[PDB]
RNA sequence: GGGGGAUGACCCCAGGCGGUAGGGGAGCGUUCCCGAUGCCGAUGAAGGCCGACCCGCGAGGCGGCUGGAGGUAAGGGAAGU
RNA sequence: AGGUGGAGCCUGGGAGUGAGGGCGCGAGCGAUAACGUCCGCGUCCGAGCGCGGGAACAACCGAGACCGCCAGCUAAGGCCC
RNA sequence: ACCGUGAGGGAAAGGUGAAAAGAACCCCGGGAGGGGAGUGAAAUAGAGCCUGAAACCGUGGGCUUACAAGCAGUCACGGCCCCGCAAGGGGUUGUGGCGUGCCUAUUGAAGCAUGAGCCGGCGACUCACGGUCGUGGGCGAGCUUAAGCCGUUGAGGCGGAG
């Protein structure tokens, strides 16, 4: 149940535990949706093969939710008379690891 | 046209204060260096803000070595061989593997060594 | 359990402090000889605030002896802002830091 | 247009190009404005005190630093300067103009002269039940030359005159009536 | 800036974006005057005390405890902010 | 001519500093002496031209800091600890 | 009040409650002050007794502390402790990892240059008449003094020297 493909960014090493995933506001909207995610890390049941052997099949996961920035603050300061403050961003829509 | 600013400033401070965990003996409530200490901490975090992601670039660096060598070689070998790759290129996760799934790792470890020599 | 106390108490909060910090959490009767035969002032006092303590209870807070002092403390407040020799020009006052005196008396 | 005539079942009067027209919010308020204005009051903080006493701001080379402001209750810094020119004389044209278009806004309500006669603030409870609602809520008295007697008193007073009864007047949100002689102010218009 | 914007907004890419005196634009709370066919509150005015929803933000909202009586303005105005 | 692309010109309101140094080079002085000063050509810093390097070191080599902690190639500079 | 021989200076300090019903009596105690009862909607509303924040002194508890450096700290990983926004976070830190405070004036500043011990409240680009550009808008000949009259609200409207 544990695979490791890679999206518009590695963000990988999963199977089912839906992994908070980088944005993608074009296919996402698709609530609990289905979509393909190229592989390149075939690790299943103690059997592996090139991430280049893979680059042929893959998987897919249901477009779950839209995590809302998990808090995180950025005190932008310095002795040099320069301050300011902006809170987290990076969310993301969640989605389970549809393995195959 | 009275301005008893009052109630207001006080608040603000509270503000920061919060910004005021329970850090070091004092500032603790240091309605100053209180405030200060802040500014500091801040920017800090910042630079830390971007920092980390580095501290990582390395972390894996070793945990990596831990293996990359294990078998018998370094990360200027591997690497080179790796990029000999073609439909498979990654590094991060690689590590946290070699340790997670020995076989898996072990694997590539080969396909690698080879790619190379 | 019950308790004794008294503010507007002229004395070295501090000093006081040692006071209990001894007889502290301990058998009634027992310390009741600590302060009876200890030393430094406060004692006297300290003692006092143990009797209307032991009292109050049994009397209106009730089981004798089996008692003691689950806890005891003192606080400062009201000061006594005191004027002294004008820097031979400007005033220099100290402060007999008033003194509170609470102290528990609960039963074993 | 829909120059509705009171007495209701009776006649209807015409809408005078004047009122008709469009609107001009800007001036709108403005009219307003040049209202409260010339109509507020004034104030300030002591001339004597705030610059009242002697002062020995103290030598120096001692441990200090220095009858002026910045140590308590005293001074000010630029306060109520009663000498605070309050007026604001809008401008004629300006004004008038307002009321106008202003009123225009009013149109969006016809007081038969014949009323310039009714003689009791309970004859209002009447010509009342005639046509009430919420706009009446507003209301807004006014006869034509010499006010609508008793009509002037109640729980909505205010009796302009075919002359004297501008925006300050009702202009505000509001809703009211004018005795012909009233539209004698229109002439003023 | 530019390709159509329905009021939003959406798409491309060009295109940067470190900045003190200092120049231009935009917003935030503070005590007051409207009550532009505005009024909440003894089952709390407000200040206080504490917080892992809303905002780039300066603030908001909102819920728990406190406390004895107020005052809030959906919008424009004013200033001892 | 112009590949460029985004500086240019006039009218007009609001300004700030009106005394700087550091480095390379070409000159002046100077014991071709000084982290000396004095003029020039480019850069440099400007209390943030914040980060990398050279141990540490504005500053000299590379670099232009909108924001994204567990991506990828390199610069200068390095890879026995 | 208070310092000044004098002329003169010249402060601080208001708030219980609906009303006293303002705490008879009993308790330890020389008392003050503390324990009960009683008023009471509440007395942690209780006699300088409304709200009564901070600084600062206490009393217990969680975590933490004796081969260890820096105000800071913030990034990583770990154990104990609680999960009224539970498979995610709270708090505390053992290590290690990268780190020179903060303000004015400065060519240049960690600073060993100065500014400040700590907290709370006051405390610093304003108003008027002119002039000056820009803009929101009313007529292009545009526009009003002072005053006369009208004025719960008090309603502006006439005034034509300039």
């Amino acid at each position: 149940m544990f695979a490791i493909i890679q999206t518009g960014g590695k963000q990988y090493r999963v199977s089912e535990g839906d992994v908070i995933r980088v944005e993608s506001l074009q296919g996402e909207a698709g609530d609990k949706v289905e979509l393909k995610a190229l592989f390149v890390g075939g690790e299943q049941t103690v059997f592996g093969e090139d991430a280049g052997k893979y680059t042929v099949q893959a998987e897919v996961v249901e477009h779950g939710r839209g995590k809302k920035i998990y808090i995180r603050k950025y005190k932008s300061g310095v002795q040099y008379r320069r301050r300011t403050g902006h809170r987290q961003n990076f969310t993301a829509i969640k989605i389970l690891g549809i393995q195959g | 046209p009275r301005a008893k600013t009052g109630i207001v400033r006080r608040r603000r401070h509270k503000k920061v204060l919060k910004r005021a965990k329970g850090f070091w003996g004092s500032r603790s409530k240091q309605y100053r260096n209180a405030f200060q200490t802040l500014l500091n901490a801040a920017t800090y975090e910042y630079r830390d803000r971007r920092n980390k992601k580095r501290d990582f670039r390395r972390l894996w660096i070793q945990r990596i070595n831990a293996g990359a060598r294990l078998h018998g070689m370094n990360y200027s070998t591997f690497i080179n061989g790796l990029k000999r790759a073609n439909i498979d290129l990654n590094r991060k996760v690689l590590a946290d593997i070699a340790a997670r799934e020995p076989e898996a790792f072990k694997a590539l470890v080969d396909a690698s060594r080879n790619a190379r020599q | 359990e019950a308790k004794a106390i008294a503010r507007y108490v002229r004395i070295s909060p501090r000093k006081v402090r040692l006071v209990v910090d001894l007889i502290r959490g301990k058998s009634l009767e027992e310390a009741r000889n600590i302060l009876r035969y200890t030393n430094k002032r406060g004692a006297y006092f300290v003692a006092k605030v143990l009797e209307s303590a032991a009292a109050n209870a049994v009397n209106n807070h009730d089981l004798e002896d089996r008692l003691y002092v689950k806890a005891a403390y003192v606080d400062e407040g009201p000061a006594l802002k005191r004027v002294l020799p004008r820097a031979r020009g400007r005033a220099d006052i100290i402060k007999k830091r008033t003194s509170h005196i609470t102290v528990i008396l609960g039963e074993k | 247009m829909e120059a509705t005539i009171y007495d209701n079942t009776d006649g209807e009067v015409d809408l005078p190009d004047v009122f008709e027209t469009p609107v001009r919010s800007d001036l709108i308020g403005k009219a307003v404005r040049a209202a409260q204005a010339n109509r507020k009051q004034d104030y300030g903080s002591d001339e004597y005190a705030g610059l009242r006493t002697p002062a020995e701001s103290f030598g120096s080379g001692r441990g200090q630093a220095h009858r002026v402001p910045q140590a308590v209750k005293g001074r000010s810094a630029h306060p109520p300067k009663t000498e605070k020119d309050r007026s604001l004389d809008l401008n004629d044209k300006e004004r008038q103009l307002a009321v106008r278009s202003a009123l225009a806004a009013t149109a969006d309500v016809v007081v038969s002269d014949d009323f310039e006669d009714l003689v009791k603030t309970q004859e209002v409870v009447s010509l009342l039940e005639a046509l009430d609602v919420h706009a009446d809520i507003d209301r807004l008295f006014v006869t034509s030359d010499e006010p609508s007697t008793a009509a002037r008193n109640l729980a909505g007073a205010d009796v302009a005159t075919a002359s004297e009864v501008n925006t300050e007047d009702l202009a505000p949100g509001r809703l009211t009536v004018f005795t012909e002689s009233a539209l004698a102010e229109v002439a003023e218009r």
